[PDB]
């Protein structure tokens, strides 16, 4: 276990994953995370989830794996390789802490893989309505590779296939290490929601887990890169406006042919011919941080 | 350019 | 950290690769290393040239080494990740051993930045007749990415490529970090030759070394892949009939081009107007093992 | 499956 009250990282390291599709309040997620004194995540690494699609590749790949075991490079050495160099990233990309975190958000189609290289690693699976994360990657042009952003029902197409592998993988990580946030449930009852996630995580409650705003750019808080696509949103209080800016804005026969582009959209709670859901009533407290931001705090 | 803002498989 | 006699590995200590365009004698230079008992090579990883592809091109692209930085992804904290993940591959693909090599042939095309990662490590760079090379991948059809096998001038146009810059790095890095060993000579004389390495690498003479094909498959010796395209060649002793086949083989507009398709032939001491260059005659020992070999002891 | 001998060079 090597160096980083003097933390040592190791793969047995209490550990959290977030993710989720893209623009699904990953950024949020983690910096409300980050916010904790107890906890830091920190900036998108990049790195890890290509790593992580790396080693998932050839598995399948009949001929490399092959190759691979007959190199007397077998999955023992291979996972070895992958928890050493996810490790020396999580630990070195920022401030230590100690419960470090890490949010990329591809990382969590393979939380089944993370979970056993890292058996005290724990995972928060951001779910947003397909159709508002669609909306939102299309408009602000948040490119990801191989979703075809002139095309409503290739991105949903491609949403859908990503978050059925993401919580079929959370689903089989199991209730005590895998918990699936709402993102509109998140917004709508910060409180709630946080006291949820901390509870799963085994972390004692602190306020400043609602006030993530007042924490960015200082010490033991939230360490934004001005690159990230969701910076200028995250720079705000928990607010409403997001929740449903994507109404409208679905082509007709993308509208139509809803439940068949997108099934997991009924599978998790979200009404397919909602326009949009009702996705619930909002906390006082995140309707007086919208009236902030709207006059323009 | 080189890299997307996001990728996997 | 600890492979299970116990043994230490990590960044420090003095590592040992080697490589080359690939059929330049890459599998046999580090079964002979194999050879010794204090030494382990093992096969090619293959995901180690893999992630060092996948790193260069993260720092090559401007943008995406500021996104890095800015995400406190810096060289510093890349370099530490990839020390990790290249000394686990190297020290578990295989048994444990006091020194530990690795075998991948284009890494050697990284060797300046391996040896920054790695301050005592060392490199071997094989460096044979890249006709040789050239009419190897070809006739035996091994696959390199973006070299087209059905072309002769292709392939050496791409092998004159590869060479210039992992012997500029060879360069670069130093004498004292990495020595180029010519195949040919490896062939011709083993014993002088493999003298001259284990000097240059800083270990002590064994006598295995020139009796590898005995170690193959043994605890301790040479542990070979079954699917590895060199394994039918490396399972004998040093011999002698692969240095010259190649003439007479390529193409006759190829053999008149051959000094504008590959200057660097002439830059290493191989004349590109010799079909084939007189490469030298080979100790008593090789001609004996040559001899076995055709008599099918092998 | 673009598997080959040698992928990176
Ligand atoms: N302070 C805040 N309150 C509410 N939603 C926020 C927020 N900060 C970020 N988000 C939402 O997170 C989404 C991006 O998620 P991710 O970080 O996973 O890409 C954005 O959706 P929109 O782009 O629709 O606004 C963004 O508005
Ligand atoms: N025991 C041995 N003696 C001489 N050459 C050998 C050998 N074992 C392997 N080689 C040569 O190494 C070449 C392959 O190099 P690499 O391992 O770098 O791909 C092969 O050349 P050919 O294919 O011309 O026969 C092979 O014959």
């Amino acid at each position: 276990e090597l160096v980083m009250v003097e933390y040592r990282y190791g793969k047995a390291m209490p550990l959290i994953f977030v993710g989720g599709v893209p623009r699904s309040g990953t950024t949020l997620m983690r910096a409300m995370l980050d916010a904790h004194p107890e906890v830091r995540c920190g900036e998108e690494t990049r790195i890890i989830p290509r790593v992580l699609a790396m080693r998932q590749a050839w598995s399948k790949s009949g001929r490399e794996k092959l190759r691979l075991d007959e190199a007397g490079v077998t999955d023992e050495v291979l996972d070895a390789a992958m928890q050493a160099f996810i490790l020396e990233v999580i630990a070195k990309h920022g401030e230590p802490a100690r419960v470090l975190c890490n949010k990329d958000p591809f990382t969590l189609k393979s939380s089944v893989y993370l979970s056993r290289l890292f058996p005290n690693s724990k995972f928060l699976l951001m779910v947003r309505d397909g159709r508002a994360s669609v909306h939102s990657m299309i408009t602000r042009k948040v490119t990801i590779a191989g979703f075809d952003l002139s095309s409503y029902r290739d991105c949903l197409t491609k949403w859908n296939k990503a978050i059925e592998v993401m919580y079929a993988q959370c689903m089989e990580v199991g209730k005590e290490k895998c918990l699936p946030v709402y993102y509109e449930q998140l917004v709508l009852h910060p409180r709630r929601s946080l006291k949820l996630i901390l509870d799963f995580l085994g972390i004692a409650w602190s306020d400043a887990v609602l006030h993530h705003e007042d924490l960015i750019g200082k010490p033991g808080g939230v360490s934004l890169s001005k690159i990230e696509r969701s910076t200028d949103q995250v720079i705000k209080p928990v607010n409403l406006e997001a929740l449903s800016k994507w109404t409208g804005h679905i082509p007709g026969d993308v509208v139509r042919d809803m439940a068949q582009i997108a099934p997991m959209l009924a599978q998790l709670g979200y009404d397919p011919y909602a326009n949009p859901p009702n996705y619930g009533n909002p906390d006082p407290f995140v309707i007086n941080n919208t009236q902030r931001v709207l006059k323009g705090d | 350019e080189d890299f997307e803002d996001y990728e996997f498989d």
